[PDB]
């Protein structure tokens, strides 16, 4: 009987499997079956922990979707993964080196059991976003339909436009969101963040994601909101970010430094299923 | 002569860890494949004795270079793939019965010497992360390796 866990992270339900001490091959057929809530387990995504491919790394892990396809999105599942390998006694390390479909990471498990990810250094060069503007400004002016908007623009590897909002529950994420997402000055579109500054160290946020609309927990959007807010002199070095799907904690010392994102992972259950 | 009635040779395998929780990975002589040290138990010797004997023979480590942290409670067998069985040598050996030992290397790395015998089984070594051998081991040993490393994991983590 294959052991598994259910875990919850970045607003997502993961089935998580130790494929290090267990011998299991995840064919697309088996994955689709496990994804079946009645024949199998049921999950948003399946996180499979494997032995490393590189002798200087601790593990490899893969993420599969319900269709049985491998998913390669940067940082996906990292918090659940780090907490899982510690909870299951596969490692006792606090800094865990891991390879994924998108490359390698060093994940740090903090003392309050949160998981910190080095997200790289934010890039404000418009050409790198890509953003249509002549030089990097701390604040830009954009006309959205019958409106003018002040915004910041940054790349976390993906493009982001952040807008200050005085109450995220009121803001028209459904109207301004689509207009700025596919705005002409974003040739490759942009994630649109609606940031409410509660305190220099505390924001609320909603994100109209590039192509996906409003999601519950866009990590890169939280990073981008804090990076712009810090660049604009509005935010402290460490900011709590409250998203519809939970809380993150961003840390950044400004240009020349990487930005860190810290988040929880909930161990929801353990289970077994006869394959 | 040591082959049992099923065709399995009694055998000892060795997982050598350092204080960082890495494990020693050895390169098969004149090959590009790697494994943990292991060796046949001789008529006369216990598992422990065979272990120290093969340890010095294969790795050049003496009794005072290491300390035993654990051994497996039971014997773990692996079967050779049919194409590797030498059917004309009686008694025929179809696999190894194994008693695994977890050692901590307590001396410096310079004490590892892969040339104490005239016929070395290995020609190099490196430290690898703890679980890397479960992937990299040759297929027909993976079942044993997975079970050994699972059993040893809690001891190695606790250092
Ligand atoms: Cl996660
Ligand atoms: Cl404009
Ligand atoms: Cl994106
Ligand atoms: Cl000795
Ligand atoms: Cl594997
Ligand atoms: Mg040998
Ligand atoms: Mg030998
Ligand atoms: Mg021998």
């Amino acid at each position: 009987s294959m052991q598994f866990s259910k875990m919850h992270g970045l607003g997502n339900d993961f089935m998580v499997v130790d494929a290090v001490t267990q011998n299991v091959f995840f064919s697309p057929e088996l994955i689709r079956r496990l994804a079946d809530r009645h024949l199998g387990v049921g999950f948003d995504q399946l996180l499979v922990v494997e032995p490393p491919y590189d002798p200087e790394l601790d593990f490899h892990y893969r993420i599969f979707n319900a269709d049985g396809s491998e998913v390669a999105q940067c940082g996906n599942g990292a918090r659940c993964f780090a907490r899982f390998v510690r909870l299951k006694g596969l490692t006792n390390k606090r800094d865990i080196r891991v390879s994924t479909a998108n490359g390698r990471m060093v994940l740090t498990v903090t003392d309050d059991d949160l998981v910190r990810v080095n997200m790289g250094e934010p890039n404000f060069e418009p050409s790198a976003v890509p953003f249509r503007a002549n030089k990097a400004e701390k604040t830009y002016i954009m006309r959205a339909a019958e409106q003018t908007i002040l915004c910041g623009v940054v790349s976390m590897g993906n493009p982001h436009c952040v807008i200050q909002v005085d109450d995220v529950d009121t803001a028209a994420v459904e109207t301004l969101g689509p207009v700025l997402e596919s705005h002409e000055r974003f040739p490759e579109r942009a994630n649109i963040g609606f940031m409410q500054v509660v305190k220099r160290e505390h924001i609320r946020l909603r994100v109209y994601e590039r192509g996906a609309g409003e999601t519950q927990a866009c990590g890169s959007g939280a990073c981008a909101a804090v990076a712009v807010g810090i660049q604009q002199g509005l935010l402290a070095e460490e900011v709590r970010v409250e998203l519809p799907g939970g809380r993150l904690d961003i840390a950044w010392k400004g240009p020349g430094h990487p930005l860190y994102m810290t988040g929880p992972a909930v161990h929801v259950y353990d289970g077994f299923i006869h394959l | 002569s040591m082959i049992d009635d099923d065709g399995y040779r009694p055998n000892v395998g060795i997982v050598i860890c350092n204080r960082q929780g890495q494990v020693m990975w050895a390169r098969r002589f004149g090959q590009h494949s790697w494994q943990f040290p292991q060796g046949g138990i001789n008529p006369g010797e216990s598992a422990e004795q065979a272990m120290y004997r093969e340890l010095f023979e294969e790795v050049g480590l003496s009794r005072k270079d290491v300390r035993i942290l654990a051994s497996t409670r039971n014997w773990l067998r692996y079967k050779l793939p049919k194409r590797l069985v030498r059917w004309d040598t009686k008694p025929v050996c179809i696999g190894q019965k194994q008693k695994w030992f977890l050692l901590q290397l307590v001396s410096g790395d310079a004490e590892i010497n892969m040339q104490t015998s005239s016929t070395p089984e290995f020609d190099g070594w490196r430290w690898v992360s703890y679980w890397y051998p479960v992937r990299q081991v040759v297929s027909f040993k993976r079942d044993v390796y997975r079970r050994v490393m699972k059993e040893f994991a809690s001891v190695v983590m606790s250092l």
